[PDB]
């Protein structure tokens, strides 16, 4: 039931802009917090951003801040990540990521392998 | 007494005589303090564990005893588990404190040593539990701001905008690009600390070395300090 | 590619799936149950309170000839309580005092524990010498014991937090099958009345129906949001019920395939740790984190009662056979017998 | 008489006061059977000294003083003896949480670890109460054999058994509590204002409430009025305040409070 | 390795996919036919007297 | 496996002092209570002194209270009885005799391999009857034992407290039946127990030539326990 699609991202050179977006199905959008993650060529999930139930408290990972801004749509239960002047090693593999449990402000386990709420994943290459 | 049968009461005097058991195992319960150690592969609690069980004396839970000033630690360190803390870390809720390990000398994954901190402390369960702080490997970190191409500010954008502070009370000896890195990466986890204590909550961070000879000193002095805030708290004192 | 091509082929598999499901839609539940009456008020009192566990007690296990019980608490301790009189049987000492789980053996003789030492033992509580001595250790799993139940002296399945539940042989200690479905730490197991299936909640909000004798998943239900902490039977076996960390239990049948019934109030927004149904299976017993047990009614879904007797959360929840107590445990280290008044 | 109702009146409100307080205390004691801790023991000690004060001396003293009944001489005794023991239980239930609380300051981790005892609480009670009684009752009762007309001691003519009385049962716990609090402000503001205003008032109540009676009766000794009454009655209102000060201001006790009510 | 376990998964579907169903009134009818023909067998809903309960 | 040995018998002038020990091998000892059971040459069991196991409760017989004392040194896992003043009566076999309790336990279970002594030159007991004391039987025909006691041995727990032990010729005896109905382990299924308050049945079905021997009747309502006449069954 529980489903995370992300959609968006592809080929686009140095200095370009990206849109991924996340639709979610399956659960209440509003009562979770959300992150979006990431997995470079060759190397571990990392964790780029993070938005709240409301969207009040919106944190980056610094190596992207200023760069990439996320977004939270509560009605169209979808999750946003505008990018930003792109480097050559932004190209990876987004991932929309839930937190296990509703009214929580930690988040256990969102970038560990075989995580059960997450999506499939876009890729994104900055290549010229 | 009475509508007891013969057997009846030896039942209870064999009941009494368990729960006068029960009475001598809870003063050996309560006269060791327990204590959680955490980190990462890179952080290198196997050896501060090593070295301080030898000079302080596939399983799921690893146990060390071991003995400051004539009182008792024992210390668990999780091992064979699999890589989702969610529901495994909810049994260390009483525990005295979490001993926390962080490579200091690693910059690609010092952002995921914040994030686990965040984890740990922002938890509902683990949200009254001291947290010990040792940030290991100052020494490669010395030779890594030193004189090298890695930067603090490729990963941290502020380090350029961070002067150390006039209270530096730095170690003898060190360049102030080495006390400016470590007070920047000190702050780094103090500023979460600070973030959302609201008391019965304090994070005590040290700077660690490889082989460091004064880290059950450091821990014992953090437990007398944490076992007094709480005695404090019971008389509504502080 | 081939992987593209396999999960399309699963999205349609998954859609037939649902689609077939909706087909037998006929009715809900609710309105079947419509025009019964409601259960009304069930006020419970405590009977009995036990209080020889030091730290938090983690599970318990009622024994089968409704009178006996057996607690661990996380002190590393194993208490067998006599209910009627309070009285103490046994007070079992244990290696490893992680234990988050308990059995009771049907014939009595045995029970069992484990943790988050990989590794379950068991007991023999009928010696010839007048102890209580390790009979097995059975290390297989690669995961903490979350639960463990028996099948009678010489059978048993664990389920471990590695995805992965196994049915073991007690007198060789040897793995005798193995289930390798769930994708996220199994919490829970409840074994079918007869003892031919059972079920398995895990944290990937999915529950699954194994075969015993085969050792092969028959059914997977996906209602819940979060991750699942506890499961049961219905009485009559054709029925289960999950609690999970959203503050919502739900029923599944596993004749018509699909959720008949949720659980839920407004007021309540902690987990589930724990479930049970009364003796005619008409009661839903749920166990929440905010130190309260909630007693629903099972059809209807009305909530019918609350059992709040505890200083900290509650963790685990047992009915007697009889269906003439309950059993309440918490993070307290208080365990309470609770019993309806006439 | 109106005026005399209406005091008698007043007088017995304060004795119900007092007598409800410490009745609270004490249920909330038996009631949640978590408060075990020797402070809690100590606590109960304490409210029930307190409560025996309201229960037995007052409701004695209404008739004597405002609608005149002439009790008697052997009732005048046990009057006395049971309200001395009684004050004097309570001084030194106060002086000995003061040390309970300096141990537990002092030394966290045995505070917390090592230490152990369940016979040490019963004796630690039976001698504070045999102390209280030891520091006046035998000399209270051989005075009372050497008298006069008013239901007095007696020694109050002479002003060396006064001096050495009042000397130990009022200078030993006022300065050992003050030691003490002090102690507790001086060594965790060296390692804080709500801190050091409830020691201060903690130590203020009982000087304020102790010290004039005293101090009063030692002068009319060494060379009956309006301030020897008001001196009279402070040492009982100071029953009132200790049942809401010490008590209740401890997270156990005002817990089992909340769970009660 | 993910051919393997998306092999497992889509077996698992088709395993799945072919069991029959009944209609939910009747899943529900019968639950409540067990509900109330056991109703006077639960201590747990219309308690027993006094002088009957093990507990007390 | 489990042993109990007795030591300390012999021959005793009247007047004098004995003491008797009985060690344990092979069992927890300091779980189990702890009694002295005396036989006298020819004429049945009878209870001697009980005591607990933190030896907390100690039970004397009325005709030996006063002179005997029970003791025990659990560290070494020893029971002693020290006898004073020995009388003319108290010549007889003792027997060293295990009872552990709790809620399903099985007092009596064990028993001692007993020690012989000689000596050369009551208001309130519940009586317990074995009418017949000697029965003619052949192997493969059911037996049936009857007992009868004073007062009704059925207490309020549900629970009747009727024992019965096994004597083979040359031999210490051995609980078949405990409560009345239970089945003492490593007793075959053949035996059975059956009783109405104040009467009593043991029954064998396929009679052996092992079974021959003499069966007696205990009840555990009360502290005096009180051993039956004792029934003889010979081929
Ligand atoms: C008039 C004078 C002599 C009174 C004597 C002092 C009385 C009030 C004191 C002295 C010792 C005290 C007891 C000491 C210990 C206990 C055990 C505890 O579990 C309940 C309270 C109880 C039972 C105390 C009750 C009050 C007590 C009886
Ligand atoms: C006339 C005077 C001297 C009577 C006694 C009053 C004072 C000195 C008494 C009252 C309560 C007493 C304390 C009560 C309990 C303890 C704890 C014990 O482990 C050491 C002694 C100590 C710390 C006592 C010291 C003396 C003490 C403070
Ligand atoms: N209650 C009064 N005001 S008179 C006696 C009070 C007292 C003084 N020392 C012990 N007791």
């Amino acid at each position: 039931q529980v489903q995370l699609q992300e959609s968006g991202g592809g080929l686009v050179q140095p200095g370009g802009s990206l849109r991924l977006s996340c639709a979610a199905s399956g659960f209440t959008f509003s009562n979770y917090k959300m992150n979006w993650v990431r997995q470079a060529p060759g190397k571990g999930l990392e964790w780029v951003s993070d938005i709240s139930q409301s969207g009040a408290s919106i944190s980056y990972t610094g190596s992207v801040k200023g760069r990439f801004t996320i977004s939270r749509d509560n009605a169209k239960n979808t999750l946003y990540l505008q990018m930003n002047s792109l480097k050559p090693e932004d190209t990876a593999v987004y991932y929309c990521a839930r937190c296990p449990a509703p009214f929580t402000r930690d988040c256990f386990d969102v970038t560990s392998t075989t995580y059960a709420y997450r999506g499939q994943g876009t890729q994104v290459t900055v290549s010229s | 007494g009475c509508t007891l049968s013969a057997e009846d009461k030896a039942a209870v005097e064999r009941s009494k005589m368990i729960e006068k058991q029960l009475q001598k195992d809870k003063q050996v319960y309560r006269r060791t303090l327990r204590l959680l150690l955490l980190g990462a592969d890179n952080s290198g609690k196997s050896t501060i564990v090593k070295q301080m069980r030898i000079y302080h004396v596939t399983s799921g839970i690893f146990e060390t005893k071991f003995q400051v000033d004539k009182v008792n630690f024992h210390m668990f360190d999780v091992g064979a588990q699999r890589d989702e803390r969610r529901k495994w870390i909810q049994c260390f809720n009483d525990v005295t404190a979490i001993i926390f390990v962080v490579d200091s000398s690693d910059y690609n994954r010092l952002q995921e040593a914040l994030n686990d901190f965040k984890s740990i402390w922002n938890n509902r369960w683990l949200r009254t539990i001291s947290v010990i702080l040792f940030l290991n490997k100052q020494d490669l970190l010395a030779e890594k701001v030193l004189a090298g191409k890695s930067k603090i500010e490729d990963y941290f954008p502020e380090f350029a905008r961070y002067t150390t502070p006039e209270d530096a009370t730095p170690e003898p000896g060190e360049d102030p690009r080495v006390t400016r890195a470590k007070y920047f990466i000190r702050k780094e986890f103090v500023d979460i600390s600070t973030a959302s204590g609201d008391g019965r909550h304090i994070c005590y961070p040290h700077f660690t070395c490889s082989v460091d000879t004064e880290n059950a000193r450091r821990i014992f002095n953090d437990c007398k300090d944490i076992i007094l805030q709480m005695n404090l708290r019971e008389y509504n004192l502080v | 590619s081939e992987l593209d091509q396999l999960r399309q082929e699963a999205e349609q598999l998954k859609n037939q799936i649902r689609d077939a499901r909706k087909a037998c839609a006929d009715a809900t539940l609710s309105q079947i149950t419509n025009n019964i009456d409601p259960v009304g008020r069930i006020q419970m009192r405590t009977r009995r309170t036990l209080r020889g566990h030091l730290a938090k007690i983690y599970a318990m296990h009622w024994g089968t000839d409704s009178r006996l019980l057996v607690s661990a608490s996380q002190d590393g301790k194993l208490i067998i309580w006599d209910s009627y009189t309070t009285n103490k049987v046994h007070a079992i000492p244990l290696r490893s005092s992680w234990v988050m789980t308990c059995a009771y053996a049907p014939s009595g003789n045995y029970v069992a524990c484990g943790g988050l030492d990989n590794i379950c033992s068991i007991y023999n509580l009928k010696t010839r010498e007048g102890n209580v001595r390790v009979s097995r250790e059975l290390a297989g799993h690669t995961g903490y014991l979350s639960c463990c139940r028996f099948l009678d002296d010489n059978q048993i399945v664990t389920s471990s937090g590695d995805t992965t539940c196994a049915l073991w042989d007690i007198e060789t200690g040897q793995q005798t099958t193995t289930f390798t479905g769930h994708t996220g730490d199994v919490m829970s197991l409840s074994l079918a009345p007869d003892t031919r299936l059972f079920v398995s909640g895990a944290c990937d909000a999915s529950a699954k129906l194994w075969d015993v004798r085969e050792g092969m998943c028959r059914q997977t239900f996906t209602g819940h949001e979060s991750d699942i902490n506890a499961i049961c039977f219905f009485p009559n076996g054709n029925a289960f019920a999950t609690g999970s960390d959203d503050a919502t239990c739900r029923l599944f049948d596993l004749r018509a395939d699909q959720e008949l019934m949720t659980y839920s109030h407004d007021n309540i927004i902690c987990g589930i740790t724990s479930v049970s149904f009364s003796k005619s299976g008409r009661l839903l017993l749920a166990g929440y984190d905010d130190f309260n047990c909630n007693v629903w009614d099972a059809l209807k879904a009305d909530r019918a009662g609350v059992l709040a007797g505890h200083d900290n959360r509650v963790s685990c929840l047992g009915v007697t056979d009889d269906g003439m107590a309950v059993a309440t445990g918490s993070w307290d280290s208080f365990l309470k017998i609770w019993n309806g008044s006439s | 008489l109106s005026t005399r109702v209406t005091l008698a009146f007043f007088m017995s409100l304060v004795a119900f006061a007092i007598m409800l307080g410490n009745a609270l205390v004490i249920l909330a004691f038996v009631v949640d059977k978590n408060l075990r801790h020797r402070s809690s023991y100590f606590f109960l000690n304490l409210a029930i000294s307190d409560f025996f004060v309201g229960v037995i001396s007052i409701p004695l003293y209404i008739p004597h003083t405002l609608f005149e009944w002439d009790f008697g001489k052997e009732i005048c005794v046990f009057w006395l003896t049971t309200d001395y023991l009684l004050c004097t239980a309570s001084v030194y239930n106060i002086v000995l949480i003061s040390y309970d609380r300096y141990l537990s300051v002092s030394n966290a981790v045995s505070y917390r670890t090592q230490h152990t005892g369940v016979l040490k609480i019963v004796t630690l009670m039976v001698a504070v109460w045999v102390l209280a009684f030891l520091v006046n009752g035998p000399m209270i009762l051989v005075s009372e054999s050497w008298k006069g007309s008013e239901c007095e001691p007696g020694f109050f003519s002479e002003w060396y058994i006064l001096a050495i009385t009042s000397f130990l049962e009022f200078v030993i716990p006022v300065i050992l509590v003050a030691y003490f609090n002090m102690n507790i402000y001086w060594s965790l503001w060296k390692r804080a204002r709500r801190l050091a205003k409830s020691l201060a008032i903690l130590l203020g109540v009982f000087a304020v409430c102790w010290a004039p009676y005293s101090l009063f009766t030692i002068v009319l000794s060494f060379y009956k009025s309006v301030w020897y009454r008001i001196a009279f009655w402070l040492q009982w209102f100071n029953s009132f305040v200790n049942p809401l000060l010490y008590p209740l201001c401890h997270k156990r006790f005002q817990k089992a409070f909340l769970k009660i009510f | 390795a993910s051919i393997a376990q998306a092999r497992k998964l889509v077996e698992q579907l088709k395993m799945e996919a072919n069991i029959d169903r009944i209609k939910v009134s009747k899943a529900a009818a019968d639950l409540m036919a067990y509900c109330e023909a056991h109703a006077k067998e639960d201590p747990l809903l219309t308690p027993v007297p006094a002088s009957e309960n093990p507990f007390r | 496996d489990v042993q109990l040995v007795e030591s300390g018998g012999g021959l005793v002038q009247p007047g004098g002092s004995r003491k008797l020990s009985c060690s344990a091998s092979g069992f927890a000892f300091s779980s189990f209570g702890m009694h002295w059971v005396r036989q006298a040459p020819e004429k049945g069991l009878e209870w001697v002194a009980y005591i607990s196991s933190g030896s907390g409760t100690i039970y004397y017989a009325d005709t030996v209270k006063g002179r005997f004392t029970i003791s025990r040194d659990d560290p070494k896992n020893t029971l002693f009885l020290q006898m004073t003043s020995l009388r003319s009566e108290d010549t007889a076999m003792y027997y060293c005799v295990r009872s552990i309790y709790y809620y399903g336990s099985s007092p009596f279970d064990f028993w001692g391999q007993g020690t012989t002594l000689t000596v050369s030159s009551g208001g309130s007991d519940i009586v317990m009857t074995q009418a017949t004391s000697s029965v003619p039987v052949t192997p493969g025909e059911s037996v049936s034992i009857s007992c009868r006691s004073s007062k009704s041995l059925l207490h309020s727990n549900g629970n009747t407290y009727l024992y019965w032990f096994l004597q083979r010729p040359g031999q210490s005896p051995q609980l078949l039946i405990y409560r009345m109905s239970n089945l003492a382990s490593g007793v075959p299924d053949r035996f059975s127990g059956s009783g109405s308050g104040t009467a009593f049945t043991l029954t064998i079905s396929r009679l052996e030539a092992e079974d021959v021997g003499v069966y007696y009747c205990m009840q555990h309502l009360e502290y005096p326990l009180t051993f039956g006449a004792g029934t003889k069954l010979e081929l």
